[PDB]
RNA sequence: AUAGUAUAUCGGUAGGGGAGCAUUCCAGCGACGUAGAAGGGAAAAGGGCGACUUUUUCUGGAGUUUCUGGAAAAGC
RNA sequence: AUUGACCGAUGGAGUGAGGGCAUGGGUGCUAAGGUCCAUGUCCGAGAGGAGAAGAAUCCGGACCACCGGCUAAGGUCCCG
RNA sequence: UACCGUGAGGGAAAGGUGAAAAGAACCUCGAAAGAGGAGUGCAAUAGACCCUGAACCCGUCUGCCUACAAGCGGUAGGAGCGCCAGGUGUGACUGCGUGCCUUUUGCAUAAUGAACCUACGAGUUACUGUUUGUGGCAAGGUUAAUUGUUA
């Protein structure tokens, strides 16, 4: 009847003007996925992905991939290559995904759950 | 000038043309008249008449804005831990709006 | 629905906050910092409200010479403790006489004041001296007769 | 041996104050432009203090 | 007329229904006081007891 | 009939859940901790609502104390004054005299000095 | 509660009595809905008192319901 | 004189672990926040005020609201 | 059935895209997983764990407060500041305040009990009596099994 129609369509206009790009379902904890995303909070975009390739954490060389693609879609939506001193990270942050439950096993016949946890991480950039 | 009169039970600064909260007066219409001849003091800068009794020839006419204004909601709770007791209970405060016009 | 007739509190920007110098020559210790305690609280101040900070900064003179009777300069005790074990001291008022008479007034007045946040930011509005000099004539402080509260 | 309680939200943020990971520090190479890590052999052209260290093919 | 059928005043009544909370005056203890045997579920009156 | 009210059950927490917002920690949030101390609140306020004339009072006589004694005369002295003379001015009425009409309260006191 | 507005009375555990609200389904007289039903989020307003009710707006995308009477898998 | 407070018939109960204080006593040691009776009372099932903080000590029996007034026990240098 | 048990035996969980697969050709970043677009469609925040999509629990942003301060966390007052014409968010400072349930003569009790949320969860029905409110008939009241007609 229409009316879903015209919600959706207002929703689409709008995501016009939004640069970003998402990361679903890591297969790794998200409280260590969140101490990368604070190093790199509002940080230029140049700066980050050095920062990113020389961290010593493991989870940011699959976050180091994701800034690199919320560029590329910055250039398409903006029909210009990015030029240098110009983008910063505006917007990031890390959401728990759904767990993966395991059983390792006690001494004298009990079990523990074992939880192996996953993230989403969604990364906004800005001029 | 203002004056200090008691309106229904209740002692009140009144100047012309207030809008003056009082308690629910019983079978009024809006825009009917009402007298309060109970003026305690009367100070109309500079000299002061302290009502012994009363001032003895000041009163106030007031025009009635809304018969009924109810007061907001407030619980009443009741309980008595460990033995069970517990009542809740609404209550409103009834006034009346009325607007001064003369101070005589 | 509303109070038309309402009682007025007085804030920061309302306040009256006067300077005064009173003087402890020949006073009782504690009958005159019971009056000096009413004076830093506002009792004083047909405006006084209980939450603000409405009282007077209060700067006392002469209080070497302030009098205690009976035996009390070396005979009422004070007790404190240390926080370690064995570790309860005593001291008098003439222990405290010997540091300086700030150290015997502000004692003494407090005690006499509330037992909250308020009381311990007016503590710091009394200023004590032994001598008559003080610095304070910027502030133009004002002269009382504490007799005749 | 055991908590008498649950720690509230407050009380766990406020030990997880201290917990950050820690920046590396970093130069840029006079030779290539890029980044490194100061005190070490840039990795992109093998360049080390002005002078090539591990020349790669 | 069977949109407005009506009995006699006072002629039906709602029974009585207990533990279900204090406002009725029946929850709790449900009628039952305390303790002892009158309060357990299953007793029965010995009748020539 | 299988009767539910699943929609009733759950308004009713839901009503009240809006009255605990403000509270700290998992006292406004979650159920059976909110609940609790929301009926512990009401109880002060039926208290709260008593003490709050007392208090008051308490604070007229403050103001009116303080107003007489810079015109030499005590509260007590002052009230038995004012009633040995039949006025009957109340304590909310003098007190906000004190405060904002001074003026006015001076001639009340000149009245029975 | 008594007398027909007046007088009295209105703290309560076990416990006795009175009067109501919501829920599921049924009968009857009737209404609403793709020009937007139920449900979910937000806000405002009502009730001698309360259990609760009503309105507006976002989501949602097909069912819902007033009153009188009737029956319970009828409330944490 | 007394708001009516007493009784019969008949439907429905709960209770049958009490406790403190004062007075008269037994017991105990003229001990016990002890124990067993009697007469009142209060807590139990009773909030408010004084006692710094106390189930039953002193004052006092809460229908709801009020930013009105008079008092009780107890108080009026400051915290109050 | 899976699963557990030597065996007799015990014994689960698990429904829903869309009217129609039209179940997403092709491009961009990536080694490719994942996404951003494009396209299909009333709708893709209907995209395969897919109708709706609550709570506990977890993030980011914005507004106000917070590093001299001490108790069941509220309640009654009360400035300032921020938003939208007197409403709303916050709360400097002040007064008062030892959770709840159950069991007890008496519990803040250092007596019992609960991690939290959502869902589930405990005076019911039959028969035979008895008292009572409401009715029918009345010196009478009432049928039981069963039978006839119709459907
Ligand atoms: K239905
Ligand atoms: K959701
Ligand atoms: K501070
Ligand atoms: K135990
Ligand atoms: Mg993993
Ligand atoms: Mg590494
Ligand atoms: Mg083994
Ligand atoms: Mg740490
Ligand atoms: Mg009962
Ligand atoms: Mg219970
Ligand atoms: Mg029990
Ligand atoms: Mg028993
Ligand atoms: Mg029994
Ligand atoms: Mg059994
Ligand atoms: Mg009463
Ligand atoms: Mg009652
Ligand atoms: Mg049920
Ligand atoms: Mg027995
Ligand atoms: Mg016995
Ligand atoms: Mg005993
Ligand atoms: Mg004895
Ligand atoms: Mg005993
Ligand atoms: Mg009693
Ligand atoms: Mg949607
Ligand atoms: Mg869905
Ligand atoms: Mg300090
Ligand atoms: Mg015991
Ligand atoms: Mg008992
Ligand atoms: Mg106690
Ligand atoms: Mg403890
Ligand atoms: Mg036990
Ligand atoms: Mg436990
Ligand atoms: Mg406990
Ligand atoms: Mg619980
Ligand atoms: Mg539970
Ligand atoms: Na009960
Ligand atoms: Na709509
Ligand atoms: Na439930
Ligand atoms: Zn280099």
């Amino acid at each position: 009847g229409a009316r879903k129609h015209n919600s959706a369509e207002a929703r689409k206009e709008a995501l016009k003007q939004m640069y970003f790009a998402k990361l679903r379902n890591v297969p790794t904890s998200p409280r260590k996925m969140r101490l990368v995303a604070d190093m790199i909070r509002g940080m230029e975009v140049n700066r980050a992905l050095g920062v990113l390739k020389f961290s010593n954490k493991e989870a940011s060389a699959r976050v180091e991939k994701l800034l690199r693609s919320a560029v590329a879609n910055w250039e398409e939506k903006n029909e210009r290559k990015a030029e240098e001193g110009e983008l910063f990270v505006s917007r990031i942050c890390v959401d728990g995904a759904s767990t993966l439950k395991r059983l390792r096993p006690a001494p004298q016949g009990r079990g523990y759950r074992i939880r192996k946890r996953s993230n989403h991480v969604t990364i906004y950039v800005d001029t | 000038m203002y004056v200090i009169v008691d309106i229904q039970g209740q002692q009140m600064k009144v100047e012309q043309g207030r809008r003056l909260f009082v308690h629910h007066i019983k079978d009024v219409e809006s825009g009917a008249s009402v007298e309060f001849d109970k003026v305690l003091l009367v100070d109309n800068n500079g000299a002061i008449t302290v009502g012994s009794p009363l001032v003895e020839g000041a009163k106030v006419v007031c025009e009635v804005l809304t018969p009924l204004v109810k007061g907001d909601k407030v619980l009443i709770f009741h309980k008595k831990r460990r033995k069970g007791y517990r009542k809740l209970n609404g209550h409103r405060q009834q006034f009346t709006e009325i607007l001064v016009k003369e101070v005589v | 629905d509303t109070l038309s007739f309402k009682t007025i509190s007085a804030n920061k920007a309302t306040v009256t906050k006067e300077w005064v110098i009173v003087d402890a020559e020949g006073q009782t210790l504690g009958r005159m910092c019971a009056k000096v305690a009413k004076l830093l609280r506002g009792k004083y101040k047909p405006n006084f409200t209980p939450h603000v900070d409405c009282g007077d900064n209060v700067i006392v003179i002469n209080a070497d010479k302030i009098v205690l009777s009976g035996n009390k300069w070396d005979g009422r005790i004070y007790l404190r403790h240390t926080g370690y074990p064995g570790g309860q001291r005593q001291f008098t008022p003439r222990d405290f006489m010997n540091k300086g008479p700030e150290y015997l007034f502000r004692k003494v007045v407090k005690g006499m004041l509330p037992k909250n946040r308020l009381g311990a930011k007016i503590i710091g509005n009394l200023y004590v001296y032994a001598g008559t000099e003080h610095k304070h004539e910027a502030q133009q402080p004002r002269q009382l007769d504490i007799n005749s509260l | 041996a055991h908590p008498k309680r649950r720690q509230s939200k407050t009380r766990t943020a406020k030990r997880r104050t201290h917990d950050k990971a820690v920046m590396p520090t970093l130069a840029k190479c006079p030779n290539c432009g890029a980044w490194h890590i100061y005190h070490t052999v840039c990795g992109d052209c093998g360049y080390y203090r002005g002078k090539l260290a591990i020349e790669k093919e | 007329n069977l949109s407005s059928l009506k009995p006699a005043e006072g002629a039906v009544k709602s029974r009585k229904r207990i533990g279900r909370g204090p406002g009725s005056g029946l929850g709790g203890t449900s009628t039952r006081g305390h303790k002892g045997a009158k309060s357990r579920s299953g007793y029965s009156k010995k009748i020539g007891f | 009939p299988r009767s539910v009210n699943h929609v009733a059950s759950r308004a009713k927490r839901k009503r009240i859940l809006k009255l605990t917002r403000g509270y700290f920690g998992a006292r406004k949030n979650v159920w059976t901790v909110a609940k609790n101390t929301w009926e512990k609140g009401l109880t002060y306020a039926y208290r709260d609502r008593k003490s709050k004339k007392r208090n008051f009072r308490a604070l007229w006589i403050q103001r009116i104390n303080a107003a007489a004694r810079l015109e030499g005369m005590s509260y007590s002295r002052l009230m038995g004054a004012l009633h040995a003379n039949g006025i009957e001015i109340n304590r909310k009425v003098l007190a906000d005299l004190a405060m904002n009409h001074p003026e006015a309260f001076r001639a009340i006191v000149a009245k029975v000095k």
